[PDB]
């Protein structure tokens, strides 16, 4: 019958590790790198555009960051339409906790949920898992300002500073040498920035090539704001790190 | 609905893919349990090529299932939190049915029997996952450390441990561990308990937790300074 | 290449291999023919005495389809009997609606798609028989052969099995000998006479002879089976012609 | 070879080899006979046990009040299809008022085997059947095998060296059929029957086991102290 | 079941509820506790049909224990009152409803606020100073509109309590065999056991 | 019906009647209203009959299953939270019964739960149930204390059911005893009302109403 | 791959004849059937000396007249003594009696063959199910993951399993008295253990018309263990 | 029977790659060239309508689809699978928007809801990808014009202008240069012919060329009159004649 055909996504190496999982970790290794920096007084997100063309619509774009709700946000590392299936279900689940409770969702809640759906498709229903890993930037009035991960595993842990995607590695030393526990969300936007810049594949950051956002409480009284920044705005925020 | 089946017999008469489960259990981090004249403590291994993270919010190692019963674990985290979760679940169904607590046997069996039918049931893998869970039955003293495996089995330990290194640990354990004269006090279980993991760890840093269980629902867990004092200590009568 | 392991996969020459290895299961069995004639159609099938244990007459091989069509085949015989189960289940259902029992076309196109559809997917089998059936209908007289690829088309004469190329031989003559037409009491007769000429085709065993028939004035228009002095008119009939 | 993975797939030259597998499972099993007159039906069995201190597997199973058989093979598969059986026994009895034919009996056992045999994820049926019974047409006399083949018989019989017994029964055909008004003597022709495959062996007490049925004798079956009458 | 009321004072909630379980011409009980601890600083209160009643409170009280297992964190007044009317309005619309109405009192711990939350069986939830279930509330609403200040303190709002007791005692056709009171505040949970 | 239990001093007191109706025919007065569900645990039958019977075994069938999975004898708030969230799922089905969950366990000590059809269940010292536990209330309340002696106890549980199966239409044939203790229930007879009531009658000197 | 429910050339079932091996990668367990009574014991084999060994449950209790004793992937049988107990249960309730020792191990047995492509796989277990009733009195049944069962007067199941069961052919006979019966099943236990045998790494039970089913203590195994050695010095 | 292939036929590699995905979109590459530009009053359309047969009617073979009033699509690759999600991405329009808003689906939505039939393709037990790229062009009030990219991975891109199949490497350069901020709708028209004469080899003509456009409304294509509100349809599909005309003045 069709048990031929069968690839067995859902079973064990004699290693103990999970094949397809294992694989789908490898595909996001090529994708481009997504940084996520947490503050006293705010989060940055900033991601690198996947090889631009000149023809490409930018202003009128999504590609790397999506909005959850109003107080949290997401950067994508790996199959956009893949991350798109699991953004629309997390967006729906934060409206159920939100219909259900009249409040909004805790960060860690809602990741966690996205993570245990994950989680089902390594372990039945025999279907490939998905290929894609995210960074949660999120405020709540319990932990405040919160950093989370997940990748295709299912399994989900907490950050100061994360990047994902390509080059992960030397990401990850050069923010574990220059970030501290005091910093400012304008001194976390320098360091996002300077970090892609010498992480690139490229030959120079430019601002068509780049996704950027803010989590702060930079609006009117203890209130939360999110900015997605456009394109005349990394342009400028570009400049005034002294990038180009 | 996908059928098949994954956990099978092979000639030798193995289910590899149970068998496969129990390496994924011992390339996670090591997990201890240890239990005294009227406590049971819980070490954890938190291994340290992570800097950056964020402590507050990250997933703990030890999990409260109810008030007087807690679970550790050694494999695959994302694993973990769907027989947490279950768990969780059975200990309010059981509230809510028996009007009284779960005992930390039946708790045990229940999470032993779930992993148990994970193993022979179409369409699904093994959890890559063994438990260690511990606590106080309503209305007892006598402590209660349980071990569970992916196969199903369960049994009940004085002292154990499980994950990376855990037969090095072990090997600890069997030798300082005497059945007649447990640690008679907290200090004493969470001493041994840390001297333990500290055949292994690296640095006795934000790299070990400690979790303290003693009877009717009075659970904490330890800082990092006071945990770090148990390092100090233990260093300074070494070098002898 | 294993182009062959599955079912209803083409080969690179657009061939179901599958349903060509039913087919050797299908010239695997004993000899069954059909004849058809002026009024109606005959049946017959060759039995083989594996042992003198066998109750004579008490392992009958031909088959009713509601009351007048009638089924036999060779090859895998549970896998004829399914497929006559499921004959009876559309004929009945025909019925049902319609009122009118079901038309001998009708009938030949339910079967032929039933065995058309177990050539599509890889979690079936093909049927490993090939059906002679037919009977008499508000049309008249209609005979059919059906194969495991689902193939079906209407016969003067019909021939599967072991001796398949002698009974075809054999048929070819009486349609060409016989222009106008063979009457009903005659196609019994040449139907022994054809069974006994196909089994020096599957000659260690001795056999024995089962006919039945369908015939607008011999039967009614009902199928019936051949008996007593009528069955053993048929085989001295095909005694005398052997020597 | 290739062609053996599952029953879903024919050979090359068109074979059915995990129904032929099924069929080697039967040639494993412990020999059993079935033999008729026009009275009454008799089935033999050599029960099989795993050492002396074991019991002797029980051959065979009652159906109706008129019916039953014996085994040779896989056992729970017997259960499965002799529960079939009960059931359409049972079937008939209840909305009919009528005792199910035994060549019925056999339509429905071919016709259960066959699914099997054509479908995917399923297995054959790994057991031989011996089918006795008296209905309204007299005495009977069914084989059964899991290919879906069913042979209704004067004399048979199947498991390991069966064929010592089948050839004694050709030969005994004339006699034995004409044991009309005796069960006894049928017995004994049975008996003597399956003593033909017997090896090193002998029918002991606890060894043999029988059963009748007939015009005036309901489906029975005798074991133990019952059987000491004919050694 | 019957009398169920509940009064939000200065810095707590208090809630009163009758010890009666009567059937037929039978008073089978005379010291029923209508009331489960649903968190450390949250209250439920209930009356209605027989059966229901208990069926549900512990139904909401394990699910509420079970989201305090899991997050480690308890859950707001606000938030568990917005949980069981969502659960009632279900209720309502199934095939067979439950016919239970509740008082939701409570501690918010963030705000240091008491919260009065009183929801019918249809999941008719409102916020409230002073609320009450079934015929009470025909002599209370009336009676604390006169008598209830915003300012008062736990002790103003046992001898306010005292006075709707006394009342209903008065002119209630049914024996309802007194009352017991409970108290939520910042230090959790408290019976009142001389009343 | 008429079916009592309390609590007091020295255990537990259950008594019922033994009659069984089907409108104004007498249909029993031969009829077993305890069930013995184990050495520690008894459960009263009072409503529809088959109701009762059917699922007050079942229930005891569920119990042993408690004690094999467990390895522990079940606590009666287990036993009776078992059967009133049965009889909530029929709820509104029609059920009819009356029950009483009586037993010792270590953890709890004398208990008893009384559980109905509409789902109600409650924990007391006292209970009558049935269509004559009014007339059983009357004699038990008035003549309950705590510190009634195991003899006076057995007497003032059948006195009650007595007097309920001299008033009500709907109760009476014969009373049966039973006595809940640490060690176990102990059964203390069948008693006649035939012969009961004129022995109480005389001894006691009580039921004046009546024709001497 | 190959599909769970295939037959071997030789006319096995793969899966089955695989879960056998598995058995035999089991502790051992032994019964010995009597007119006095049935015992069962068993070797506990703790992995580690850290491991509380009476926490080890490889005996069971069905019924009040209906012991268990289990061998191979243990956790496998959770849901077989699971199906026991509610099929002994459901037919006491409808049926106001015991039921048969040979109806219960028929009922477990109908779940072995219940798995293909139902459960995935057979189970990895051999059950001893040894019990009375009043028609055949004191039996001892075999479970196997294949579906079948034999009655035995003794049997022996594990890793020791030929061993013990040669011994076992030669010492019982149709008298043997209950105690002694216990001595020698602690006698063949010993024999075919790796580790030295005592209370805390061996366990005994029994099944006796007049008082059921009961696991015996460590303090009654000692004695008969102490008990068992004197009576072999003895000559 | 039954489909029991409950199981994904697209699985990752070692290497990380999804095979059957890449093996998709080496179909498109084999597909016909075709391309779409976005001026400032409008967007086009284009591609080559390969005949297989001289015999056959091309005209009946439709190639440039309208999705809703406002949207249209062309693809390139296998039409069988294009001609499919086109029916199913007319009736997702309706179900999932129209009937709940009374109004159509502005452009990024509609391809949010193709893509997402795409991605389950790739993810479903028992399928295969679908072998096809769409292009999408549309018009809505809040967003204005605009111009999207469908893969069979199901990841969309929006484009000021590009192109897919044959020749979409020596296409995406000519529109490069052509190509600035101040298009008006007739130039982008007049670009995308001289564009897509590069990939044809055959006949160049109205009969061997599918364009259509998203520009103004068109009340004279609404079939009805009086109200104000509708006003008619942005998607119009070039005539034969149309595009003759065009060809003259190139
Ligand atoms: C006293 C006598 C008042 O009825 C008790 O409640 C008694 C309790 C009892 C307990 C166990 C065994 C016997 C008796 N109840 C009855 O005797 C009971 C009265 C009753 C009848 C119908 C009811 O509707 C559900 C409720 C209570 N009598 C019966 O159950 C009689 C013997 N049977 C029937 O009436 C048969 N009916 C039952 C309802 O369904 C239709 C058939
Ligand atoms: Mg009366």
């Amino acid at each position: 019958g069709s048990r031929r055909y069968d690839s067995r996504t859902t079973i064990f190496s004699p290693e103990g590790r999970l094949y397809q999982v294992e694989y789908a970790l490898e595909s996001i290794s090529h994708a481009g790198t997504a940084i996520g920096i947490m503050a006293s007084d705010g989060i940055v997100l900033a991601a690198e555009r996947k090889v631009t063309s000149t023809l490409l619509e930018q202003d009128t774009s999504t590609e790397k960051l999506y909005k959850l709700n109003d107080k949290i946000a997401v950067a994508v590392a790996g199959l956009t339409a893949d991350a798109e299936i699991l953004i629309n279900t997390a967006r729906i689940h934060a409206q159920n906790y939100l219909k259900t409770y009249n409040e909004d969702i805790p960060v860690e809640i809602l990741v966690r949920r996205l993570s245990d759906i994950k989680q089902g498709y390594t372990q039945h229903g025999g279907l490939r898992p998905f290929g894609v890993s995210f960074i949660y930037a999120g405020y709540d009035d319990r932990y405040g300002y919160q950093l989370y991960t997940s990748n295709p595993s299912g399994n989900y842990t907490g950050w100061k500073a994360i990047s994902v995607g390509a080059n992960t590695s030397a990401a990850q030393t050069l923010l574990q040498m220059d970030y501290k526990d005091d910093m400012k969300v304008d001194d976390a936007i320098e360091l996002a920035l300077k970090t892609l810049s010498k992480t690139t594949d490229s030959s120079a950051l430019t601002y068509d090539r780049l996704e950027f956002a803010t989590i702060r409480k930079g609006a009117n009284d203890g209130e939360v704001y999110q900015k997605i920044f456009k394109p005349q705005e990394i342009k400028d925020i570009l400049v005034k790190t002294g990038i180009t | 609905g996908y059928d098949r089946a994954l956990s099978i017999f092979s000639p030798d008469g193995h289910i590899f893919q149970v068998e496969y489960a129990l390496e994924a259990v011992k390339r996670g981090t090591c997990a201890v349990g240890v239990k005294g004249k009227n406590c049971v403590v819980l070490g954890c291994e938190r291994r340290s090529t992570l800097k950056l993270q964020d402590t507050r919010i990250t997933p703990s190692k030890v999990s409260k299932i109810d008030s007087h019963v807690v679970l550790s674990f050694s494999g695959l985290n994302a694993d973990s939190r769907i027989l947490i979760e279950k768990a969780r679940v059975e200990a309010q169904s059981h509230r809510l049915t028996l009007e009284d607590p779960v005992t930390v046997e039946y708790l045990t069996r229940y999470v032993a029997g779930v992993q148990q039918r994970y193993t022979q049931s179409g369409g699904v893998r093994p959890f890559g996952v063994s438990t260690l869970i511990a606590g106080f039955d309503p209305r007892d003293d006598e402590p209660k450390l349980y071990q569970t495996e992916p196969s199903g089995i369960y049994s009940s330990w004085s002292a154990q441990t499980i994950g990376r290194n855990s037969k090095t640990v072990r090997e600890f354990l069997e030798k300082n561990y005497d059945r007649k004269e447990p640690p008679a006090t907290v200090e004493e279980c969470v001493k041994l308990t840390v001297r333990s993991l500290l055949e292994v760890v690296q640095t006795g840093a934000k790299n070990i937790e400690i979790t303290v269980v003693k009877p009717d629902s009075d659970i904490v867990a330890l800082s990092s300074e006071e945990i770090n004092q148990y390092v100090t200590q233990i260093e300074q009568e070494k070098q002898e | 290449t294993g182009y062959d392991l599955s079912n209803s996969v083409f080969s690179p020459d657009g061939r179901n291999f599958q349903v060509e290895y039913a087919v050797k299961a299908v010239e695997n069995g004993t000899t069954s023919i059909g004849i058809k004639c002026n009024d109606g159609v005959v049946f017959a099938v060759e039995k083989l005495i594996t042992s003198k244990l066998l109750v004579p007459q008490k392992n009958v091989k031909i088959q009713v389809v509601d009351r007048h069509i009638g089924c036999v085949y060779s090859g895998l015989i549970p896998d004829g009997r399914h497929l006559v189960n499921r004959g009876r289940e559309e004929a009945a259902s025909f019925k049902k609606l319609y009122k009118t029992p079901i038309p001998i076309p009708a009938f030949a196109d339910r079967l032929g798609q039933y065995v058309q559809a177990h050539t599509l997917y890889n979690s079936v089998r093909p049927f490993g028989v090939s059906t002679i059936f037919g009977g008499v209908d508000k049309n008249g007289a209609h005979l059919y052969m059906l194969e495991p690829s689902g193939s079906y088309w209407g016969y003067k004469g019909a021939a599967t099995g072991k001796g398949r190329q002698s009974a075809k031989a054999e048929l070819e003559k009486l349609v060409d000998h016989h222009p106008e037409g063979l009457s009903a009491r005659e196609a019994v007769k040449q139907a022994a006479k054809i069974i006994y000429l196909a089994h020096e085709d599957n000659k260690e065993k001795d056999f024995e002879l089962e006919i039945s028939w369908c015939s607008l004035s011999e039967t009614n228009g009902l199928h019936k089976f051949v008996k007593g002095d009528l069955l053993q008119e048929a085989i001295d009939f095909a005694q005398k012609e052997i020597n | 070879n290739n062609y053996d993975g599952d029953t879903v797939t024919f050979s090359p030259t068109g074979r059915l080899f995990q129904v032929e597998y099924a069929l080697e499972a039967i040639k494993q099993g412990s020999v059993t006979v079935g033999l008729r007159s026009n009275t009454h039906a008799v089935l033999v069995a050599l029960k099989r046990n795993a050492d002396e201190l074991s019991s002797y597997q029980k051959k065979i199973i009652k159906c109706d009040e008129h019916m039953g058989l014996s085994l040779a093979g896989l056992a729970p598969d017997a259960r499965v299809l002799s529960n079939y059986l009960r059931q359409q026994c049972n079937y008939s009895s209840l909305v009919f008022n009528r005792k199910l034919a035994v060549e019925r009996a056999g339509h429905l056992l071919c016709d259960k085997a066959q699914k099997n045999t054509q479908s995917y994820g399923g297995r054959p049926y790994g057991v031989g059947l011996l089918i006795i019974g008296y209905d309204k047409s007299g005495a009977h006399l069914l084989e059964f095998q899991p290919s879906g083949n069913v042979t209704e018989l004067y004399g048979t019989a199947i498991g390991a060296r069966s064929q010592g017994a089948k050839t004694y029964l050709e030969r005994t055909l004339d006699t034995f059929i004409k044991i009309d008004g005796n069960p006894d003597e049928l017995i004994k022709a049975g008996v003597e029957a399956i003593s033909q495959s017997l090896r090193d062996e002998s029918l002991t007490v606890d060894n043999l086991s029988i059963a009748i049925v007939g015009k005036d004798t309901p489906f029975t079956i005798y074991d133990g102290e019952a059987v000491a009458k004919y050694i | 079941m019957d009398i169920i009321l509940g009064i939000r004072v200065q810095d707590s909630v208090i809630l009163a509820s009758s010890k009666a379980v009567t059937r037929g011409i039978s008073v089978l009980k005379d010291s029923d506790d209508k009331t489960r601890q649903l968190s450390p600083h949250t209250l439920m209160s209930f009356a209605g049909e027989a059966g229901d009643t208990v069926q549900f409170a512990e139904y909401i009280q394990a699910n509420i224990q079970l989201y305090s297992i899991r997050e480690d964190y308890e859950l707001s007044p606000q938030a568990v009152s917005s949980f069981v009317r969502q659960e009632l309005a279900k209720s309502i619309r199934s095939r067979r409803p439950y016919q239970v109405n509740v008082l939701i009192g409570g501690y918010d711990k963030k705000k240091n606020k008491p919260e009065l939350y009183q929801i019918d069986y249809l999941g008719t939830k409102v916020e409230l100073p002073y609320g009450a279930h079934g015929y009470s509330g025909f002599y209370t609403f009336s009676l604390l509109d006169h008598h209830y200040r915003p300012d008062m303190t736990t002790e103003e709002g046992l001898d306010l309590l005292k006075l709707c007791v006394q009342e209903l005692e008065k002119r209630m056709p049914m024996d309802f065999k007194g009352v017991i009171v409970k108290i939520v505040d910042k230090d959790g949970i408290r019976q009142v056991d001389d009343f | 019906t008429t079916t009592l239990a309390f609590r007091f001093q020295g255990g537990i007191i259950v008594a019922v009647d033994s009659r069984a109706t089907a409108g104004n025919w007498v249909a029993s007065q031969t009829v077993k209203k305890v069930i013995e569900i184990n050495p520690f645990l008894l459960g009263t039958a009072a409503g529809g009959a088959a109701d009762c019977q059917f699922w007050e075994t079942w229930l005891g069938s569920q119990c042993r299953l408690h004690e094999l999975r467990e390895k522990e004898r079940i606590s009666v708030a287990a036993a009776s939270k078992i059967l009133s969230n049965l009889v909530y799922q029929y709820k509104g089905a029609g059920l009819s019964m009356g029950t009483m969950i009586c037993g010792y366990t270590r953890k709890e000590g004398p208990t008893i739960y009384y559980v109905d059809s509409d789902g109600t269940r409650l924990k007391g010292d006292i209970f009558c149930v049935g269509s004559g536990q009014t007339f059983a209330y009357g004699v038990l309340d008035s003549n309950y204390k705590w510190d009634l002696s195991v003899e006076d106890a057995l007497y003032l549980g059948k006195r009650s059911i007595l007097a309920a199966a001299h008033r009500d239409a709907y109760s009476g044939g014969s009373v049966n005893l039973y006595h809940v203790t640490e060690d176990g229930w102990i059964y203390h007879g069948n008693h006649d009302v035939g012969e009961l009531f004129w022995k109480v009658k005389e001894e006691e000197g009580s039921f004046n109403n009546v024709i001497g | 791959d190959r599909g769970v429910s295939t037959f071997s050339p030789e006319g096995r079932l793969f899966q089955v004849e695989y879960s056998l091996e598995a058995i035999k990668l089991g502790s051992t367990a032994i019964g010995i059937a009597t007119k006095e009574g049935v015992v069962l014991g068993v070797e506990k084999r703790a992995t580690s000396p850290l491991l509380e060994s009476d926490s080890i449950e490889k005996i069971v209790e069905i019924d009040r007249h209906i012991g268990c004793a289990m061998s191979g992937l243990t956790a496998d049988a959770r849901s077989m003594i699971e199906h026991a107990r509610t099929a002994a249960v459901t037919h006491n309730l409808y049926y106001d009696e015991d039921i048969n020792v040979e109806s219960l191990t028929q009922s477990v047995c109908d779940l072995a063959l219940r798995f293909g492509e139902l459960m995935s796989r057979p189970f990895g277990v051999a059950l001893l199910i040894a019990g009375h009733d009043a028609d055949d009195g004191y039996q001892l049944f075999h479970a196997e993951p294949s579906g079948t069962f034999y009655r035995y007067n003794a049997k022996a199941i594990g890793s020791g399993s030929e061993g013990a069961q040669a011994e076992l052919l030669n010492e019982w006979h149709s008298s043997l008295t209950l105690k002694e019966a216990e001595l020698l099943v602690l006698k063949i236990l010993k024999q075919v253990m790796e580790e030295k045998l005592d209370e805390n790494n061996a366990q005994l039970s029994c099944i006796t018309k007049q008082d059921g089913f009961k696991i015996y203590d460590n303090e009654k195994t000692a004695e008969l263990i102490k008990e068992l050695k004197e009576k072999e010095a003895a000559e | 029977m039954t489909d029991r292939y409950s199981f994904s036929l697209t699985t990752f590699s070692p290497s990380g790659k999804l095979g059957q995905i890449d093996y998709a979109l080496t179909a498109v590459k084999q597909g016909v060239t075709s391309l779409g530009i976005k001026a400032t009053n409008g967007v086009v359309i284009a591609t080559e309508k390969k005949s297989s047969s001289p015999l056959a009617m091309s005209e009946t073979l439709s190639k440039v689809s309208l999705l809703t009033p406002d949207i249209g699509a062309v693809y390139s690759g296998m039409g069988p699978d294009y001609r499919v999600l086109v029916d199913k991405s007319r009736k997702v329009a309706h179900t999932s928007y129209k009937r709940i808003y009374g109004e159509y689906p502005p452009t990024k939505l509609l391809v949010s809801e193709v893509a997402k039939i795409m991605q389950e393709a790739t993810q479903s037990g028992g399928v295969r990808p679908f072998g096809v790229s769409l292009l999408i062009a549309g018009h809505d009030e809040f967003n204005g014009f605009s111009l999207y990219q469908v893969d069979p991975s199901g990841s969309y891109f929006p484009w000021k202008a590009t192109a897919i199949g044959k020749g979409s490497v020596a296409a995406k350069t000519f529109l490069e240069k052509r190509w600035n901020d101040e298009l008006e709708l007739e130039d982008a028209i007049h670009i995308a012919l001289l564009t897509l004469k590069e990939s044809v080899e055959g006949e160049f003509n109205g009969d061997t060329i599918e364009l259509a456009i998203i520009g103004d409304e068109n009340p004279d294509l609404l079939g009805y009159t009086g109200i104000p509100t509708d006003k008619g349809p942005r998607f119009r599909k070039l005539t034969s004649q149309e595009i003759n005309d065009r060809l003259e003045a190139l």
